[PDB]
This record gives structure tokens, sequence and C-alpha cells, in this order.
């Protein structure tokens, strides 16, 4: 566990993002890792950090439709209620929605989950 | 009388005033349903049970139609095909396309009855879209996804009728009718997790179980709950090494398709603080030991101490099974000890009720006897926190009949109505001499229920003679050809079975002999005065808790999801667990540990196998060889001797009865190690109705979430 | 069962019901030239039952690591000099328990197993399993699927015969036709890899039709190949049919009579070589065969040469059928239009609720097949390929038994080969067209 | 295995439009490998597999309370 | 049934105000007196709230089995702009199927008579419509009324009153193809006798009667929308080019 490519869980995020995720430092150790190039190992980006750099899709309708934007390529079409003063998230892809009726409340919170703008 | 009708051409008889759907399960005729449940009131809402009936212009809801004299019913006609196809189209029109992300997939009535009774394709494509509703916070246990709701009303009927929790409802009207609480409030009911299984769809799911398993990859084991004294029949779902969830299974004599939340949601404590290796205390530290160098270290200590009669002491806990107590009774007996204690307070002295006649310490009117009960007296027990699904049966009988309940002891928030008669023996004496005694006298099927808290009390000697004297005075009401009014309620799974084989302190002469070698057989709630400071302590069990941390040597045993152990419930039903998983690490079976040390100590026990020990068991009491049944106490009236003749002059103190369950979520080692119960207690302390209270998930004050569950 | 514990009535046996031949008309002690002094016990002094159990003929393990073994056969040969006195084929060296593994699969999950039985004839093996499940499902697959399955059924037949006939010529010593014909099969696996995603194990033909529809350029490219495949048949015809070394290696070799070929469970060319007119696609038409014209090659001498002439004719008849399928290809679905059986289109599964529920249940539980059993047989390129499927009424088959043509053929090896030379055994392995994925299963 | 992914389809006659003129080679993915990632077998950069999940059962950390 | 178990679980009977408001007069004047009006199986007087495109809306008490035109043309002053301007009438309240001008001419305002018109007397509310009405808009408004007035207890009316409303809101503006008209006909007949109460009939019947006499109007504006968007609409209201613009369109939509 000498390099950062053998400790950081992902290049974009250092810590684990699941209850059960074995830390990289705890899985790059052992005899099987003694003559190994760490940066040559598969080290993919954490999707938990990426999805949360998306900005909120603002809408006035009570109910929004998300199908993943790909048409048949995306995901099954669903509908998200936006009534709670909170950013509503698509359960398949994580895209954030908010209703403009909470624009003043959300732009008052000390922090949030997604970029409001 | 059973009237006679024909369903699908075949003849069926059934009691009048039955639902027509009920006549179908008798005639072996499958009828689709969503709102109808056998254990709930009929609702008539889904429209999936419509069948054809003669002289009837329109299809009839089979769940709500009373069986008539000579009706002819068609469940397979073009009328029924057209109705089931059309109603499926309606229930699937605003249903969310979330079958991949839903935890009900592979175990869904809506997909199994859509595949069997609906068209293969939807005709709903509206540009307006489907209905979407917002999610709800009803506590730390029940994850909500309310787009999935099909408005069956099963959880509102369960919460209001079965559980006595009238906080859940359906606010709104039309297509915007929404199940939930109006105010965002926690659901406070020990029977809460039962709405997860009742829910036809996955709108009301389990927070601890969310996204972890699918049902087709689960092994199903039919076992017994040991987390209380009822012996609820459970289904243990395992994926290899790990238990995933605990489900109820049908036993109308015991649990009636319900389990409580602690029985349900404490399984996650089976993987967290386990004992997998022998530990010997060396220089104030616990170091690992080989099994040989732990049994040798035990044997050396016993040889050095040279314990005479009754300086060997054994205390057994809530979760111990009978193959261990019968094995431990045979080990201590050949070591010269008859000092066989119990984990509760007052468990190291002779008990107020003895163990000579089984009717002294059982629930003699069955659990099924409450189904007929007309008058019930409660003596020092909170039936909610002791036997939660038995508490519901009392409410069920109460709503549908003229059942009168009174109680003596600490007042409790109850799902049924009752009269508080007092808190101590003086109040109980007036209770029987007063109106409720006459109510107990005048009634058919009268029922006095003594909780195990009384047996723990200073005046159990005096309480138990007072009650039995009332019973013996009032036989032909209490002691009839078919009725037993006397009941003692046990809240631990091991205790009736302990009484079954005599694992109890026989005399104060034994109880007054200070031990120097104490075996804690799964004991963790032991009183600090029952364990000498200078005694050599041996702890056997499966969790590192209060018992293990004061011992000199720990021996890792099995848990109940990994042993085939006999348990006797509060009424004397003899049930066996089935191992769902193997033993962790280097743990052993408990009766093998006891048999193994009998080699080292110099007195090996004859049996070398479970059958040989179950032959030993069946000649301590032959009922232990008759599984799933309750034996009748032949000499019922012999209960007078230990209850009255042996309990006559008692130094009554007048101290009121106590509340023996302070925290429902923490009652044993498994519960005290469960992260899910830790969230139940903490949410109940502060009232946070939020689903992600100490769990993964995003919140307003938690923008980034957390991986921690239970913290 | 219980009565068998002690002695009871003996179960009757074929030896008991033996009957004596009539002496007035009986002529000859051997009406068959297969047993005419070309087996064991034709030499020596005493029989090999007593005082002969101490000696062996020259015994050689012909395979498994052998070219003429074509794979994984252990053919134990007893040679009298260079002559075969007894042939004991030992199989099970590619037995992998396919028929037991099918019982822990859904019906969809078991279909790729059939790709790997006769593993030069994948789409034909798929068809016999797809036609047995469709019969137990009581469904009628659409016309476009039936024409795709017959066209790829004959593309598969040509692929098998290229491997079969030219492997057989390679064993006899002719190398060049093998190389030419493997460019044609290399051409035809593009058609596989264009409709499925595999050159060999397509998993294409499934109960209910075919997995996907053919791509929009495929029929034109199949027709372009078809306009030149006749010349390919003629140039391999040009090196073997009249070759005098080819004729004297196969004519009079591996001779089986018509009445013995039926009694030996022979099917296909092994049967049609003996003069019997029998084709499963003529006698029990399946898919689109009863909608096309083709001839049935039948030999008259029942030898390796007639079997070679019948197979080289089936090249021309398969190419003739393929042309009619290209011409008669209808429009419409390629999957039975019931989503309770066949998976819905991905568009529909992402758009509509009943399509998603059906997609979810078909890939986890599978579809349920109504209870019963069936024997279904098709004209596979190697003979009558059959399957016996027993159905529980659940989503997993209770029993899947494969009737493999080459299992029935390798069993009659000692019957037709004993008395020929070691090279003639090589000739008979290739004419009998064995693939041990189907033999062992 | 030294051929870049889009060109691997062009050399295989799986597409006719070359990655110069192909729009899908323009979707910006900051998480995509910036460098060339070939088959790494027979080198010390060879992929080593591992458990991505935590252990399933946690043992007690012994705490011997003072006598 | 309330006659056994009704209010508070007690024996009960529900009856209309007009039903109860005549019964004392039925006694003080006589059963024969009241049974002197209407047809053979239909007797007595009736109130008639006659709203809509009349030149003088009003309620009136008039004899049952009266021809509707004379009821309209005499008590209420007749159809606005004359009788020829009439297009259609709802002879009961919003829960009875529509009646075109050609059958209104000799229709008795009667319990049995309106039944033969495949309609009902209903509450004897009479909503008349001129030849300047958007009839599908008038019907679709009722389909919107029933979406808001459904209790939500049972599957067919909680899902079918919203589904039918969205179809009707599409059919006003022609976003759909004609074979959907049959699909909407089937939907109403899967509600019609599959419900706890007659509100399922109350929102299915007005739609069915509209299909019964105004399908060419439904067809005319489906055709118009197709030429307006350059293509026949898909099922659900999507445009013909939805798949071209990268939308999600199942086979057969
Ligand atoms: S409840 Fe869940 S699994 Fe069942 S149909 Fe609905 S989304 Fe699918
Ligand atoms: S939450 Fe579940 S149980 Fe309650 S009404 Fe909805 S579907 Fe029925
Ligand atoms: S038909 Fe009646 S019960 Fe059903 S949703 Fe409509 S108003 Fe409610
Ligand atoms: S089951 Fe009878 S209507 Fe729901
Ligand atoms: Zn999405």
């Amino acid at each position: 566990g000498r390099p950062a490519s053998a400790v950081m869980q992902a290049p974009n995020r250092a810590e684990v993002w699941s209850r059960s995720q074995r830390p990289r430092s705890e899985a790059m150790a052992g005899p099987r890792f003694e003559q190994t190039d760490f940066d040559a190992q598969p080290r993919p980006w954490a999707a938990i950090e990426l999805i949360h750099k998306q900005p909120v899709r603002w809408t006035h309708d009570r109910i929004v439709a998300c199908d993943g934007g790909g048409g048949p390529h995306g995901h099954p079409k669903i509908y998200i209620n936006t009534d709670k003063p909170e950013i509503a998230t698509c359960n398949y892809c994580g895209l954030p929605f908010a209703n403009e009726h909470h624009r003043k409340y959300l732009e008052s919170l000390p922090q949030t989950s997604y970029p409001l703008n | 009388a059973e009237v006679e009708l024909t369903i699908d051409g075949k003849k069926v008889s059934i009691e009048a005033g039955s639902a027509l759907i009920q006549a179908c399960e008798k005639a072996g005729v499958v009828v689709p349903r969503y709102c109808y449940h056998e254990k709930l009131a009929i609702a008539g809402n889904c429209r999936m049970c419509l069948v054809e009936v003669e002289r009837s212009p329109k299809p009839v809801a089979s769940c709500a139609w009373p069986v008539q004299a000579g009706m002819v019913v068609k469940t397979n006609s073009p009328l029924t095909h057209k109705a089931r196809e059309g109603v499926m189209e309606f229930l699937l029109a605003n249903h969310p396309l979330d079958c991949p992300i839903c935890d009900q997939g592979g175990e869904c009535d809506l997909q199994d009855q859509s595949m069997r009774y609906g068209a293969d394709r939807g005709r709903f494509h509206e540009i307006g879209g489907k209905r979407a509703v917002e999610d709800k916070n009803i506590g730390p246990l029940i994850k909500t996804s309310m787009n999935r709701c099909i408005h069956c009303t099963r959880c509102v009927r369960f919460m209001n009728d079965i559980a006595g929790a009238p906080e859940l409802g359906s606010t709104g009207r039309g297509n915007d009718l929404q199940i939930g609480t109006y105010l965002e409030k926690n659901l406070d009911s020990e029977l809460s997790g039962n709405v997860i299984d009742l829910c036809p769809v996955g709108a009301l799911t389990s927070k601890p179980y969310a996204f972890r398993a699918r049902p087709w990859e689960l092994k199903r084991t039919e076992s017994i709950d040991v987390l209380d004294g009822l012996g609820s029949n459970i289904r243990v779902d395992s994926r290899g090494l790990e238990v995933m969830r605990i489900l109820p299974r049908l036993n109308d004599d015991v649990n009636e398709e319900w389990i409580n939340d602690k029985t349900r949601f404490a399984c996650d404590g089976l993987k967290t603080q386990r004992l997998t290796m022998p530990l010997v205390r060396r220089d104030g530290k616990f170091e690992p030991a080989t099994w040989e160098q732990a049994l040798t270290e035990i044997a050396h200590a016993y040889q050095t101490l040279a314990p005479k009669e009754n300086e060997f002491k054994v205390i057994a806990g809530q979760l111990v099974e009978v193959e261990s107590l019968v094995a431990m009774k045979d080990l201590a007996n050949r070591l010269g000890s008859e000092n066989l204690a119990l984990d509760f307070p007052g468990g190291s002295q002779p008990l107020a009720h003895g163990v000579d006649i089984r009717s002294n310490y059982l629930f003699n009117s069955k659990i099924w006897g409450i189904e007929e009960a007309d008058a019930i007296l409660l003596v020092g027990t909170n039936p909610r926190h002791e036997a939660a699904v038995l508490n519901a049966r009392i409410r069920k009988q109460w709503l549908r009949s003229d059942l009168e309940i009174a109680a003596v002891g600490q007042p409790w928030e109850s799902t049924f109505d009752y009269e508080h008669l007092g808190t101590d023996l003086a109040a109980l004496k007036n209770a029987l001499s007063g109106p409720f005694g006459e109510k107990l006298k005048k009634a058919k099927r009268p029922m006095i229920i003594v909780g195990s808290g009384v047996t723990e009390h200073p005046d159990a000697k005096a309480f138990y003679e007072t009650v039995w004297s009332f019973v013996e005075k009032n036989a032909s009401n209490f002691l009839t050809e078919e009725w037993c009014g006397y009941n003692v309620l046990q809240r631990a799974a091991s205790r009736a079975g302990a009484f079954e084989v005599g694992f109890v302190v026989p005399s104060p002469e034994v109880a007054a002999t200070k031990p120097k070698f104490v075996w804690l057989l799964g004991a963790d709630e032991f009183d600090p005065a029952d364990v000498p400071k200078d005694a050599f302590i041996v702890y056997q069990g499966h969790h590192g808790d209060r018992g293990a941390e004061i011992a000199d040597i720990v021996l890792p045993g099995a848990a109940y999801t990994e042993k085939a152990g006999t348990y006797v419930n509060t009424e004397g039903r003899v049930q066996m667990t089935r191992a769902a998983t193997g033993l962790p690490g280097a743990a052993r079976t408990d009766w093998k540990i006891i048999r193994a040390v009998s080699e080292f100590l110099g007195v090996p026990l004859p049996y070398d196998d479970v059958a040989q020990l179950r032959d030993r068991m069946a000649e301590i009491s032959p009922a232990l060889a008759a599984y799933d049944v309750v034996e009748p106490v032949a000499l019922r009236h012999l209960s007078k001797v230990q209850l009255v003749d042996q309990n006559k002059g008692a130094k009554v103190t007048g101290e009121p009865l106590k509340k023996v369950v302070e925290n429902f979520y923490f009652t044993d080692v498994i519960s005290r190690s469960s992260p899910t119960m830790a969230r139940c207690s903490a949410a109940k302390e502060t009232g946070d109705p939020r689903t992600n209270f100490m769990a993964p998930g995003m919140e307003e004050d938690r923008p980034m979430g957390q991986i921690a569950y239970g913290a | 069962p219980q009565d068998g514990f002690q002695g009871t009535r003996l179960i009757p046996t074929g030896a008991d019901f033996q009957s004596p031949p009539d002496p007035f008309i009986d002529e000859g002690a051997r009406d068959n030239a297969a047993n005419y002094g070309v087996q064991k016990s034709r030499s020596g002094v005493d029989e090999d039952s007593v005082e002969g159990r101490k000696v062996r003929h020259y015994t050689v393990n012909f395979g498994p690591q052998h070219p003429a073994a074509h794979g994984v056969l252990r053919l134990i040969l007893e040679l009298n000099g260079e002559e075969i006195v007894r042939a004991d084929p030992h199989v099970g060296l590619l037995h992998r328990g396919t028929e037991k593994l099918c019982e822990y699969k859904t019906y969809m999950q078991a279909l790729p197993y059939f790709d790997r039985l006769d593993y030069v004839s994948m789409m034909t093996n798929e068809q016999v399993f797809s036609l047995a499940v469709e019969k137990l499902l009581n469904i009628e697959i659409p016309p476009r699927a039936k024409f795709i399955r017959t066209m790829f059924g004959e593309i598969t037949r040509i692929l098998n015969h290229l491997m079969s006939v030219l492997s057989h010529a390679m064993d006899v010593g002719a190398l060049t036709p093998f190389l030419w014909g493997f460019e044609e099969r290399e051409k035809l696996m593009e058609f596989y890899e264009r409709v499925s995603g595999a050159r060999l194990h397509a998993a294409y033909v499934r109960p209910g039709g075919v997995h996907q529809d053919i791509p929009v350029g495929l029929l034109d490219d199949i027709y372009q190949w078809a306009t030149q495949f006749g010349d390919r048949i003629d140039e391999t015809e040009e090196m073997l049919t009249d070759n005098r070394i080819w004729i004297n290696r196969l004519k009079g070799v591996g001779v089986v009579s018509a009445a013995d070929a039926l009694n030996l469970s022979f099917t296909g060319v092994m049967l049609r070589g003996s003069g019997v007119p029998w084709d499963v696609r003529k006698s029990s038409p399946y898919d689109a065969y009863d909608q096309v014209e083709f001839d049935v090659p039948v030999g008259i001498n029942g030898d390796c040469y007639d079997r070679y002439l019948c197979r080289m004719e089936e090249f021309r008849q398969s190419l003739r059928i393929i042309h009619q399928c290209l011409n008669k290809m209808p429009a419409g679905p390629v999957r039975y239009e019931d989503y309770k059986i066949t998976p819905p289109p991905r568009a529909a599964m992402k758009e509509n609720m009943e399509a998603l529920i059906h997609h979810f249940l078909l890939f986890t539980k599978g579809y349920a097949v109504p209870p019963g059993d069936t024997y279904t047989a098709i004209e596979a390129p190697k003979g009558e390929m059959g399957v016996y499927v027993v159905s529980d009424g659940s989503e997993r088959p209770y029993r899947v038994h494969i009737r493999a043509p080459g299992f029935a053929h390798l069993s009659g090896f000692d019957h037709i080969t004993r008395g020929h030379l070691l090279a003639d055994a090589v000739a008979v392995i290739g004419t009998m067209d064995l693939v041990f994925g189907e033999v062992d299963r | 295995a030294h051929i870049e992914p889009m060109w691997h389809a062009w050399i295989s006659y799986q597409v006719d439009t070359p990655p110069t003129r192909e729009p899908l080679t323009q979707i910006e993915r900051p998480w995509a490998p910036k460098e060339h990632v070939p088959n790494r077998s027979f080198t010390r950069g060879a992929y080593k597999p591992y458990n991505t999940t935590q252990p399933k059962i946690q043992s007690w950390e012994p705490k011997a309370a003072p006598r | 049934f309330p006659a056994a178990v009704g209010l508070f679980g007690c024996p009960s009977t529900v009856a209309n105000v007009e039903t109860v408001s005549v019964a004392p007069t039925i006694c003080r004047r006589g059963g024969a007196w009241f049974a002197s009006f209407g047809r053979e199986r239909n007797h007595g007087t009736k109130l008639f709230c006659i709203s809509g495109h009349v030149n003088n809306p009003c309620t009136v008490e008039e004899e049952m089995s009266i021809p509707m035109r004379e009821l309209i043309e005499k008590h209420c002053g007749g159809v606005r702009g004359g009788w020829d301007n009439l297009l259609a009438v709802i002879p009961g309240g919003s829960s009875t199927p529509i009646l075109p001008k050609h059958i209104c001419d000799d229709q008795l305002m009667d319990f049995d008579a309106l039944k033969d018109s495949q309609s009902g007397l209903g509450t004897a509310a009479v909503i008349v419509m001129d030849k300047s009405t958007d009839v599908v808009r008038a019907i679709s408004r009722l389909s919107h009324f029933y979406r808001h007035e459904s209790c939500g207890q049972c599957t067919p009316c909680r899902e079918g009153s919203k589904w039918t409303d969205q179809i009707m809101k599409r059919f006003e503006k022609g976003m759909g193809r004609p074979r959907e008209i049959d699909m909407l006909q089937e939907l109403t007949k899967q509600v019609e006798g599959h419900t706890i109460c007659a509100l399922g009939e109350a929102f299915a019947w007005p739609i069915q009667g509209l299909i019964r006499h105004f399908r060419p109007e439904l067809e005319a504006r489906m055709k118009k929308f197709a030429e307006e968007t350059g293509g026949q609409a898909l099922a659900g209201g999507w445009t013909h080019d939805s798949r071209q613009k990268g939308r999600l369109v199942s086979p057969g939509m």
C-alpha cells in the first residue's frame, strides 16, 4: 500500500461509499500484490462523486418523467413527484430534480446534495 | 351448519356465514386476491376476486359474498377471464416501472397474478404520464416507495385492528388517495414489521433488508424464534454464510402468521459480536486458546479448587436449549453439584412454583385458549413487551366478544382496554374478593395469567399461593374437564424447558453454599450477587457481552440459527430449531462442549451423539420426544402441594410489582448487539420519523449521506 | 420388489422365446456376409471362453489422441495381422452430464446446451429442442420464424456436410478438398455471426421463434453466396467421384443391408445409403419443409461410396431449398406474439408495465411448460436427432433426454467393420459422421 | 490489443465510418482513460483480482473486565 | 343491505328529498290520484331542471312521460336560436348518456322511455346543447368531474376515472388514432359492472353515449391533428415521428 493508486478507493474519491465495500488499502495488500504495478490496476472513477456534480433540473410540474434520455438506450420510464422541499432524485440514474416552488428554500440551505445552478 | 354449494362444478360444504372465497379454498379452487387476507377484515376494494354467480347481473366480490343455500359459482368462465384481465389493466396503469429496483421482485403477487390472469401487454401509453406521489417517513424500520401502492388497505387494517396502532391511514380521495400518516410520525408498534409482509407490493419494505437479496437466491429454513417465550414459528432466509431476513410462518396454535419486530429485525446481530475462538484470561487480557488448551485449563482449575457438593454452580440464560440443560444437569450431577441456577433475578434460589407438576409453571389454557377466554386477570406482566403476538390475540378476542380484562401491577400502554386493580398482593387480594373475582367466578373460561416477573418478586411465595387458592376454590370453572384457568407466562425461550427437566435450585441449603467454580451457560443478565468475585468463571455462549467479559475462560458455542436444539415454549409445546447455517469460526455445539469437558474433568457422559442425548432427554420427561404438541397434565390438582402447601407462611413485604422489561429492543445478547434494534431504541428516544435516521441515505442535514448503518 | 428377495418366477428373457427355424425351406447357415467368417473365432483351435482367456489378439487403442479418431474416441481394435477381428468403441470421454445439468435450468437456460451436442450443427440441434418445447407449450410460431429456421436449418446442413464429407476425405488421404470447403464454411459462419453474435454457438433458434430478426443486408448476401456455391460442390465433385483411388477405398466398404440398417437404429444417410426412402422432413414435415421442394438421395449398395454420393447430392438439395426460402421469406414477427412465453422488445419493456413484469419473470423464473412428455424428432444433418422432454408443469424440465444419431451409429461399428483392414476402419468412422458431443452428451 | 476501441470496430468491418468522422468519439467523459490501456498480461501490470466486499461475520473484540 | 344493517349498523332506508316530499300528498290525495300520470309503469309528476342552451333556463314541475321537445319548447321557451340549432341533450344529469337531435324529436321524458334511447331519466335534469357546442369538450369536462369525485376505494374507478379523463383530454385535441376510440369503449365496459358503487357506471356511461353518436366528430379531429402534425398520431397521443426524435415508443404504440 505504498502509492496513492493502491490506497484511494477511486481517483475521484478517497473513501468508501458502501457499508460493505472493502477499502482498496485492505485489498491491495498481501503476497499477490508484491511485484505489481498499482497504477496499471483497474481503478475506475466513483459514480457517487460524478452524479452529484450534476446540476438540478428545475421544473414547475408536480410530476417529472425520466427515461435516462437515451430513448430505448436509457432506462425504464418512471415518474418522480416533486412536492417535498427537497431535491427529488431518479431512482435509476440519480439525476436531480427540484420544483421551482422550493427554489427560495433550497437556495437558503447551508449545503445541498446537487448544484442548484 | 355446513350449507352445500357447487363451485366450478364440484360440491363443497362450509359453515354458513362464510365468504365465498373461503368456500373456494375448501374446494381447491384458486381465486386471485390482493385486498383479502384470511387474518383481516374483508375490504372489497381490489376487484380481483370477481366470479360468476347465477341469478346475478354483475360479477360478485367472492371475498365479500356470503355463501348462500345452493349457489352455482363459475371461477373460470368468460366473465371471470374478462374481469381479471380488465382489473389487472387498471392496477398496472399508474404502477411504476420499478420492478428492477423493487425488493418485492420474484416474490410479488402483482407480477405472479399479472402473469397468470392479465394480458401479456399494456395498452397504457398516455402522454400525461402516470401518477406519482411523494414518499413518507413512518420510522426507522419501514422504507417507503409509495408510487407502488395498489390501495389494498391491508396495512391500515392490520395496524388498526390487529396491532392497535391507529396512526396509519389513507388521507385524500380519488386517484390521489394516499396511504400514510398525515403528520410525519413514527409508527410505534412491536408488530410493525408485519405490514412489510402483508403489503402485496414493495411500497412498504424493510429498511435493513433494502437491496441486499433477491428471493430466488435465498435458502428457506423453517425454525423457531428464541427471542421470547412464545416459540414463534419463523422462516430463516439465508444466502450461504449469512442470514438475510426472518419471516413468520403459519402456526395458528402459536403465533398466527405474526412475529414481533425484535423477533424479525434483530437477525443482523447474529453476525456482529460473535465468539469464534476459546479465550483464556491471562494477566487480565483475553488471549486465544486451542480447544485442547482451554479444556485443559478448565480441568486444571477444577482439580485445583476441589469443589465439594454445590460449590459448582451453573447459570443458564434465555437462549439455552434442552440438549444443553440435560447435558449440563448430567455433568454437574456427577461432579457432586445440584446447584443449577437461572439467569433472572431470583433464579439462584428455589422457585415459588415448583417443577414437580408441569401445570405449576405452564400456560395451561393454551395460547389457543385465549380464543375462547371471557375473563382475563393479568398479574404483574406487560403482555406487549413480554409476548407481543400473544398480546394481539387478547385484543382480537376482546374486539369480537364480551371479554373483560383486569390487571394487577404496573400500568402499561395497552392495545386493549383493561381495569387497573392495583400494584401489589394486597390489591390482588381485593381483586379476587371484589368484582373482578366475581367476574372471574361467574365467567365461562376464566383465565388468570401470572407473569415471570412475579416469580422474580420478593412475594412470589405469597402471590402464587393466593392465586392457586382462588383456582382450587373455583374449580368446575377453573379446573374443568376441558379447561385450565391457571397460566404462567414465560418471556424467555429456555425457561419452561428448564423447568421440564429440573434445571432449578432445589433447596435453600443448596442456594446457601458459596460456589468457587461457576459455569455461565449462555447467562448474561445474571445478578452481580449470584457470581462470586473469587469463583473461577467459565462462560459458554455465542456473543461477547456481560457474561463473557467477566469470565476466566470463554467457549464459543452455537446460536439458534446454527443448531438443532429443542425448546419448550410457555405452554409446554416442544419444538425444534433447524440449522440455517453452519458454525462460525471454531465454535462448537453446546452439548458437545459440555460432553467434551466431561472427559477432561474425569466423568465422561454416556452419550456421544444427539440421538443418544435425546434418548436421555425422553426419560427425564417423555414429552420431550413428542415434538410440535402439548401434553395434557394428568394429575392437574396435584398443583396444590407446591403452590399452596409449600407456600403458606411467607414474610410478605408489600413491595409493588415491577416492570421487568425496561427496554423492549434490548432483552438479550442478540438484541443488544443488533444495529437495527439500536436504531429502534434511538429513534424511539427522540421520535425521529425519518427513514435514514442512523442509516445510509441522503438527508437535508446530510447532503453527502453516510455508509454507516446503526450509527 | 419384495418378492425378489427370495426365489420366485424368473423374468422371461429373449432366449426363452427363441424358436427353431423350419427345416423344409431353410437354406444356408448364414444369409449375411457380415458374419461370414470375418469375425472372432475364425482362427486358432479353441474358443476364448475356456483355455483361451490366457491369450490376446493384437489390441491397439485407436484414439483418443488420434486424427482419424476425430476427437475423443477410444476405439479398442483387435487386429489379426492388419485385419480387424473385434472392434470395441469406448465412449464417454466427452460425457459431461448435459442431461442432468438441464434439470437445474429453466427451459431458456438449457437451450445453449443443445448448441454443444452435434457442435457442427448448432442451429439444427436448437430446432429439435425448440420444437419439443413449442409442442408442450401448445403454441404456433409465426411464419417468418419457420422460414428463418428452415433456411438456417439448411445452411447448418451444408456446414455439417462440409465438415463431415471433407473430414472423411482427409482421413482417406485427400487433403485439398478440405481446404477449399473450409473457406465456404468460413463464409457461412458470417451468416451465423451476423444474426447471432457467435460464429459457432448461436443460441439463435429458441422455443417461440428466433432470438432476433435477420439484419437488413443478410438475404442479399446469402443469395450472392448461393450463386457461386454450385461451383464449389462441382470442384470437390471433380476430385473424388470418379477418382479410382476414391472408388476403391469406399466401394464395397462398410456395407449394411436395408433390413439390418433399420434393426441397428440407423437413420439419415446411414439408412438411405441402404436403399430405404426415408427423410424425417418428408415423413413428419416440421417448420417450413412442407412448403419447399427437394429431392431425397438414396443409395442402392449401402456402402461408403453410396453414402458419399448421397451426401454430395444433399449439398445440391440444401442449396436448392435455401433459394426457395430466400424467395418465400414472409414479413411479420420472428417471435410468437405472447410475452408470457417470449421476451418483449426492449422498447416495450422500458415503456410499458406489463412488458416489464413479463421481461422480469421470463428471465428469473422462466415460463412454465404444461405438464406432459413428448418425443420430438427432426432430420438432423447426421440422422434422426430426437429429444424426449418430460414436463412438470413448472419452469424447469423434469427430464431432458437427447437421442443422438451418432450414438446409434457407433454402436453398429463392429457389425459392419469386423473383417476389414485398419484403413477400412478409418473409412467407416468418417462415413458414419461422428461428433462426440452428441455421442456422449 | 494495441488498437484503440473505435478503430477496433473499423478494422473489423463492424462499422464503415472511421473514428475520424464518428460522432460517438466526441462524448466528453472525464472518467475515461486519458492514456493507452493495452492488454497487460505477462507484465507486472497484469490485473490482480480481489474481494470488493467486507467479511460477512465480525468477531468480538475481547474486553476482559477487571476482576 | 341498509334494510338489515345501515346507519350505525341499524335498520335503515335512504330516500331522495322529492321521493319523501310527495309521499304525504300521495296519501292526502290518493294513490289513484298520483298513479293518474305518465305511462303504464311510470306515474306521477316530476321536476325538471332544464339548463344549458335554452333561452330561459328554469326548473318546472310537469307530468312524467311528457315529450321532451314540448317540455323544452313550452316551459323553458325552446332551444336557443330555435329548435334547428339543437345538437344534443343530456336527459338526466351528467350520469346519463347523450342523445342526439334526431332522437330528441319524439322522446318521452320518462323512466322507461329514455331507457329505450339507451339512456336514463336520471335526476330529470335536462342539459341541452346547440350546434355551436364542442360536444367532446362538454363530455370531457364531465369525465374530469368524475375523476375529482371518485372516492378512490376500488381499482376500476380510481384508475379508470383518471385514465378516461386523460383519453378524453387527448380526444378533444385529436391526439390519438381512431382505433383508440374502440380501446376507450372497451375500457368503459371493464368499469361498468366491476365496482363497489354505480359511480363507475356514472363516468363510463357518458363516455359510451358520446362514442355512440359522435364518433365522426371524434374521427374528424383525429384526422385533422394528423394533417396538422404531418402524420397519424400514435396510441397515447404521441406524434408519428416520436421514434425519429429519439423518444421511447413500444411496438404497436
Ligand atoms: S411491487 Fe415491485 S416487483 Fe412488484 S410489480 Fe411493482 S415494482 Fe415490480
Ligand atoms: S402500503 Fe401496501 S398494504 Fe398499505 S395500502 Fe398500499 S399496497 Fe396496501
Ligand atoms: S366507483 Fe365508487 S367506490 Fe369506486 S372509486 Fe368510484 S366513487 Fe369510489
Ligand atoms: S379480494 Fe374480493 S375485492 Fe379484493
Ligand atoms: Zn432517470
